[PDB]
């Protein structure tokens, strides 16, 4: 539910610490991108 | 982003009002109204309205520039004819006018079927 | 009935024809305009974007749903927010719509007008329920997934005229003629070696009657009786949008005239 | 790039015609011209709105994540 | 309309009439010297640092990077990496100071050299205003 990663390559949901480097644990592949705030936006549906 | 609001051509700002009446300063018995938050719907309609009336001498209106929702109507009637009832009486006129279409629309689009 | 004069040629659900008699020019063309822009109508005004895994963007889906017409006809019974009392909207000036797609299905999954749910308490209002004029029962298609794609997303429908947002328009095209013989001389046909010739005469010609060629120009003459044909969109049937219009038009002028005895005092 | 709702120009709903209009092509083998008419879209602002659609949607969609 | 202006339908630009998305994509990577002197990747504060940018970093989580999801603008700091001073000397990434947009993606890879760098796209709408050219 409250994650930190995702990986680019197998859609699938992570999260590591920096003290633990970079890469997909049970995929390999070593991209990563942020996953969206749970923070909520609005739009003017203008 | 230095665009304005779009309801800035519909709704009147702060203090302002609708109508602006100001003495014409050139020819005699004449007004300016500034109408405001307006456009050719309302503008177009009074001053050909205003034309109909045979002791009007003068009735024109301008938009003096396309950004800004408000309108200049001129009005010069025969001595002894206020501009402002000039108006009144123009305005009036429109809504019976559009009462009779309204109740003529009305009663056809019954008789009708589809 | 007294003045202007109406004779509907053709009606049907979300069009009608008919003929405008005993009108000045101005009269019928402040119709025409209060027709397209100044008549309020319910439209999405708000999307609030719980997931989106869609290949459209958060904004590029909030525009079409603002597009996306839904029923504006007890809509004189819904306040415009901004004279409501409410921090914010409520169930007196906004109307909740719901989405949550999710492509579940191997194939392609299809987004529909349909697929959005009204979630406020419409205190039985005729209100927000997405038109669906398509045969198949669908609305618009909104959006597509893939199998793996989600879209969780809410909606605040307001009060609003077209003169704002195009989506608020009650709208879509106007037809309006007046002398299709050209008898008023009120346009100067161009033309190589000849304006009848060149120049395809109108459906409205049946209606009136040709010129005279070797006649006299009718100077002292005023354009009058106008052919027109008003098309909904479908959120206020097409009776309602020259009702309203007509109401609508004759508001404002009452405001002026309103407008006038608050300046008569001081 | 999914079917624009309602036509630029004029407004009339056009959002909802699409798949309708490829059934007129594909399985209904009818032409364009005739399709295009008999989803009621007359004026040729509606007309260009489906003709000169290009729906890259089905494109990007094919992208795996 | 005169001397190469034109006129617009206002009604057929918001139908959606030659709307666009804009798509700015801001990058940056922790050192590029040092066997154990290395940049970092983290939201700053007061910590003897100082020397720092605001616009407000504010919208940083602890990784140095917005979420993908927010709207940013003005100045905002969007990268927040900070240089060691023998106190972290600021080294972090505004948002264009001209532009303002939401935050579309976050890319926290890796180098060849085996470094932390990080892509941060930005996407925002731009609708047909006044002198835009066509
Ligand atoms: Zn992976
Ligand atoms: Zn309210
Ligand atoms: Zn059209």
């Amino acid at each position: 539910a409250t994650l930190k990663y995702i990986c680019a390559e197998c859609s699938s949901k992570l999260s590591l610490s920096r003290t633990d480097a970079v890469r997909c644990k049970d995929c390999g592949h070593r991209i990563l991108l942020k996953a969206r705030t749970k923070r909520l936006v609005q739009f003017e549906a203008r | 982003m230095n665009a304005p609001d779009r309801f800035e051509l519909f709704l009147l700002g702060e203090g302002e009002s609708k109508l602006k009446i100001d003495p014409d300063t050139k020819a005699p018995n004449a007004v300016v109204i500034t109408f405001e938050k307006e456009d050719h719907t309302l503008g177009n309609l009074i001053r050909a309205e205003l034309l109909n009336d045979r002791k009007v001498l003068f009735a024109a209106y301008k938009v003096e520039h396309p950004f800004f929702a408000r309108f200049k109507l001129r009005i010069q009637t025969t001595e002894g004819y206020d501009p402002k009832d000039a108006l009144k009486n123009a305005c009036n006129s429109i809504i019976n006018k559009l009462g009779a279409l309204k109740t003529n629309f009305e009663t056809e689009w019954n008789l009708q079927t589809l | 009935e007294e003045g202007p004069q109406v004779k509907i040629r053709e009606a049907s659900k979300d069009n009608v024809d008919f003929i405008l008699s005993n009108v000045d020019l101005a009269m019928a063309n402040s119709l025409r305009r209060v027709m397209i822009a100044e008549i309020p109508t319910l439209a999405i005004d708000s999307v609030e974007v719980e997931t989106n895994t869609t290949v459209l963007a958060d904004e590029f889906i909030a525009h079409r749903l603002g597009l996306i017409p839904l029923q504006s006809m007890d809509i004189e019974q819904l306040e415009y927010s901004r004279d409501c009392f409410c921090e914010d909207h409520c169930d007196k000036c906004s109307v909740v719509l719901t989405l949550q797609a999710f492509g579940e299905s191997e194939s392609t999954t299809n987004v529909y007008s349909k697929d959005l749910v009204i979630v406020s308490n419409l205190m039985g209002r005729n209100i927000g329920h997405p038109i669906i004029q398509d045969k198949e029962g669908n609305g618009v298609l909104i959006c597509k997934l893939r199998k793996g794609q989600e879209l969780k997303l809410t909606c605040v429908a307001k009060k609003g005229i077209a003169k704002e947002h195009a989506k608020w328009g009650p709208a879509a095209a106007i037809e309006f003629e007046y002398d299709p013989w050209n008898k008023l001389k009120h346009t100067d046909y161009w033309y190589e070696q000849d304006s009848a010739k060149e120049w395809p005469q109108s459906k409205n010609c049946e209606y009136e009657d040709p010129p005279n060629e070797g006649d006299p120009f009718d100077y002292k003459a005023q354009a009058d009786t106008f052919y027109m044909n008003v098309e909904s969109v479908g959120s206020i049937p097409v009776d309602q949008v020259v009702v309203r219009g007509i109401d609508t038009l004759q508001k404002k002028v009452a405001s002026i005239l309103l407008a006038l005895t608050q300046m008569d005092q001081d | 790039m999914i079917v624009p709702v309602r036509c630029f120009s004029c407004g009339k709903v056009v959002g909802d015609k699409w798949e309708s209009y490829l059934n007129l092509l594909q399985e209904d083998e009818l032409d364009e011209g005739t399709a295009l008419s008999r989803l009621g879209l007359k004026r040729y602002c509606c007309r260009r709105m489906i003709l000169t659609h290009v729906d890259l949607i089905e494109k990007f969609l094919r992208y795996n994540p | 309309n005169q001397e190469d202006s034109m006129i617009m339908n206002q009604s057929s630009i918001d139908r959606g009439l030659f709307r666009s998305l804009f798509f700015r994509s801001y990058m940056d990577q922790e050192k590029k010297y040092g066997m154990s002197i290395t940049e970092t990747f983290e939201k700053p504060q007061r910590t003897n640092t100082l020397r720092m940018k605001h616009g407000t970093y504010d919208k940083l989580d602890d990784d140095g990077l917005i979420a993908p999801g927010v709207r940013v603008s003005g100045e905002d700091v969007i990268i927040g990496k900070t240089t060691p001073i023998s106190s972290k000397r600021d080294a972090s990434t505004p948002l264009r100071s001209t532009e303002n947009g939401i935050v579309d993606q976050v890319l926290v890879t890796t180098n060849q050299d085996g470094l932390k760098f990080v892509k941060v796209r930005v996407r925002t709408t731009k609708i047909p205003q006044i002198g835009d050219k066509f």
